[PDB]
């Protein structure tokens, strides 16, 4: 009982398919996917950005991804999605506190999740300082989505942020 | 602040003004300059350009072949290792009380090339008659467009600064006669340069030509078996540079005797010890050639010592020095967004594709560096 409201690029059929996968992933059949339910896939255990994706997906901040959240997060990757939506999603991978701005510490930590120990922290810290310095066209010492986009838009990485449902 | 590694010094946002750079008499304020550059601060573009253009005006009035007296400190390749340059002045002596000669190659390879130039040019404006700078093979549009110097200017400043530097680089003398005993050049000899007067006749104000006496001074190298050659042949094309020539111990001995000179002092080739004393002239018992390399741990991988030459009291003393720490930069000054965004797009897409299919040594560095030591294409 009670319809579920959601915003997505998907049609009835696709939503029904996604619902099936959502069910297979929902181990404790709780109707909300958990980090551990996510980490149950071995392909994901060897991927540094799983917790960033789950967190971005987990829009109500309760720590799990409900069906509405699952569909809306997967929608960012629809082939029907626009360049901005995909870059916004990339932007949120760095924007840990969801304030709409990538800070120095947020930038260090997310990069640190990916570089690991191929860079000493001093080195990693210096390239984060200079990257922000050059991109921070407002002097607020943090990177807005606009400044972020000015830097990466030409890269067309959004063309690769597409999955099939 | 959010800053994780709080202890790491952060580059100043303030860009030095003209008043902070030039005193009321128009003299560069080098201590203020050096400090700001060591922290990675920058200058207002106009102030940077003033340093370049004022420096170029002084160079422009100099001779192709400078005459320099001893005592003097002679320096080899720098290659934008700004932080080793600060150390070099410590080991060499203050330019306030010291005569200096740099053999070229201030730029490329290292990521602090515009700092080296702004700093060196500021010192030339301040000590126009005691600090001297020659042209190296990298001081041209062709090598700087191929390597990172043009990009570096674009990141830190603008192409306008790059251009001002190209014009300034065309003004750099090509050689120096030191204490009337030594011919000092970046690379070395030319089949087309027989006497010191020949260098005087060249027109240096131009991008180095693809062939010729100017290209040769900047690019020539001694044979690999210099001093023990199996032939008394003089010049053979430089298969290592892919241009100009390799000159022999006999070619040098001839040039030396004909010009009543004691030795050729040059840079251009990286040395594990920061220098190389070649075979002693049969006539004098003094090395006929000396290579001086002033970029320690060249490229962060050669692990070589650097050196400067300090001639005084008739003693030619080599002062070796080790590298110094410098800030970090990504290849080609790549920002972390552009660096990491690909891995992000790849890894998050991969994550979701998976979820959905739920239901289905010096020499080592040297040989590795070979292509980088040769004349870039066309
Ligand atoms: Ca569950
Ligand atoms: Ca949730
Ligand atoms: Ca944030
Ligand atoms: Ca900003
Ligand atoms: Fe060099
Ligand atoms: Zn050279």
């Amino acid at each position: 009982s009670y319809p579920l409201e959601m915003c997505s690029h998907f049609d009835a059929d696709e939503i029904k398919r996604l619902g099936k996968r959502f069910k297979k992933l929902d181990l404790d059949n709780s109707g909300s996917l958990s980090v551990e339910e996510f980490m149950s896939l071995p392909e994901l255990q060897q991927n540094p950005l799983v917790q960033r994706v789950i967190d971005i997906f987990d829009t109500d901040g309760n720590g799990e991804v409900d069906f509405k959240e699952f569909i809306e997060g997967v929608s960012q990757f629809s082939v029907k999605g626009d360049k901005e939506q995909k870059l916004r999603f990339a932007f949120r991978i760095y924007d840990m506190d969801k304030d709409g701005y990538i800070s120095n510490g947020e930038l260090f930590q997310v990069l640190k999740m990916m570089v690991g120990n191929n860079l000493k922290d001093t080195q990693l810290q210096q390239i984060v300082d200079k990257t922000i310095i050059n991109a921070d066209k407002d002097g607020d010492g943090r990177i807005s989505f606009e400044e972020f986009c000015a830097v990466v838009g030409g890269l067309d990485i959004h063309k690769k942020m597409v999955v099939d449902v | 602040t959010d800053r994780v590694v709080k202890a790491v010094p952060f580059p100043p946002s303030h860009r030095l003004t003209a008043k902070e750079v030039f005193d009321n008499d128009g003299k560069p304020r080098v201590d203020i300059l050096k400090a700001h550059l060591m922290k990675e601060g920058r200058l207002e573009e106009s102030v940077a350009l003033r340093i370049i253009t004022e420096g170029a005006s002084i160079l422009r009035q100099e001779k192709n072949l400078l005459d320099i007296d001893a005592p003097v400190t002679v320096c080899g390749d720098i290659h934008g290792q700004f932080f080793d340059l600060m150390k070099l002045f410590e080991v060499g002596g203050s330019p306030a009380n010291t005569r200096y000669l740099f053999l070229g190659d201030y730029v490329d390879r290292g990521y602090f090339s515009i700092e080296c130039v702004l700093y060196l040019w500021a010192l030339k404006i301040l000590y126009p008659k005691t600090l001297f700078l020659l042209r190296g093979n990298h001081e041209c549009r062709h090598l700087t467009e191929y390597f990172t110097f043009k990009q570096e200017c674009k990141i830190k400043y603008s192409e306008r600064v790059y251009d001002a530097c190209m014009d300034a680089f065309d003004c750099l003398p090509l050689a120096a006669l030191m204490n009337q005993q030594f011919l000092c050049v970046h690379g070395g000899l030319s089949p087309e340069i027989n006497t010191l007067d020949d260098i005087r006749k060249l027109d240096r104000f131009k991008e180095p030509p693809a062939y010729g006496p100017m290209c040769d001074i900047l690019w020539s190298d001694p044979l690999e078996d210099f001093g023990n050659e199996k032939t008394q042949e003089h010049f053979t094309h430089n298969t290592v540079r892919g241009c100009s020539y390799f000159y022999s111990y006999p070619a040098v001995c001839e040039f030396l005797q004909h010009n009543n000179l004691l030795s050729i002092l040059r840079a251009h080739e990286a040395q594990d010890a920061g220098y190389r004393m070649y075979r002693k002239s049969q006539t004098t018992g003094f090395p006929s050639l000396i290579t001086i390399f002033s970029a320690p741990n060249y490229l962060d991988v050669y692990n070589n010592k650097a050196a400067v030459l300090k001639y005084e009291n008739n003693v030619m003393n080599i002062r070796q020095f080790n590298c110094s720490p410098h800030p970090y930069w990504l290849p080609n000054f790549m920002d972390v967004f552009t660096w990491s965004l690909p891995f992000v797009g790849e890894k998050v897409t991969e994550m979701l594709v998976n979820v959905l299919n739920i239901c289905s040594s010096f020499e080592e560095a040297k040989g590795l560096d070979r292509i980088n030591e040769r004349m870039p294409p066309r």
